[PDB]
Parts: C-alpha cells; structure tokens; sequence
C-alpha cells in the first residue's frame, strides 16, 4: 500500500501538475527503493507540500496530521505497534 | 632585430603573483549570483 499509494498520488501529482519537483520525484523513486531510513529522512520536506495543500499560504504545521485526536491516535497506535510487532 | 629573447617564471612573477588573483572575493560573488544548475545536473552534482 505505501507503494500504491507513493506511486499513484505523488508522481502523478507532481508530474501532471506543478512540474518543479521532480528532482522531490527522484528522491521519492529512490523512497520506493528499499532504502526505508535515508528514505523517511525528509518525511518533513515532502509533508510541507501537503501542509501546503491542507492550508492556504504554506506554513509549518506539526508532523502528524490535521485532525487533533487522530493525530494523538496514531502516535498511540504506533507506540502500540513498536511495543508489540507481532 | 634578431635577438634571442629569453622568458622564465621569475619573469612572470609581477603578474601571477598579485593579491587580486589571491583572493576569492570576485570569485565567490559571482559563482554565487550566478544562477543555478539544471535538475539533471542538480541530482548528480549539488548533492553533498
């Protein structure tokens, strides 16, 4: 799904529109190359587009999203998840 | 006239060995203002 979901929304995007990040679609090639660290390293540089986005005249916002609960919820879920992978 | 002319480095050290060519000054400022390379380039060379 992190493939579907890279490969459809954020190539696409920026090829059909905006077409100046495309050196952002190499680097988000080389994401959907197994290379997970170095790859979620500037999970803040390509979230900024989506704040730009979310919200009219881009600011930074806080890196998990938009909905307050369901940004504690994920972070809930994801200590539940590092607790027990299994 | 056919006389042997004879030039050296010690011959050219007035004018190689000025502070204008040591500095970096003029160098930087317009590498600097210079506008950016391309993003075919920028991948492989503005990396590091």
């Amino acid at each position: 799904d992190i493939t579907k979901l890279q490969n459809v929304v954020n190539e696409y995007l920026k090829s059909k529109g905006l077409n100046k990040g495309n050196f952002e679609n190499m680097f988000t090639n080389k994401e959907k190359f197994e290379s997970q660290f170095s790859d979620i390293h500037r999970a803040l540089l390509r979230l900024g587009n989506s704040i730009r986005w979310g919200s009219n005249v881009p600011i930074d916002t806080p890196y998990v999203n938009l909905t307050a609960e369901d940004s504690s919820e994920i972070e809930n879920n994801l200590q539940d998840a590092e607790k027990n992978m299994l | 006239d056919q006389v042997v002319q004879r030039i050296d480095f010690a011959d050219i050290l007035p004018s190689v060995c000025h502070p204008i060519v040591h500095d970096s000054t003029i160098v930087e400022r317009l590498m600097k203002n210079e506008p950016l390379p391309t993003g075919h380039r920028f991948s492989q060379l503005c990396q590091l």
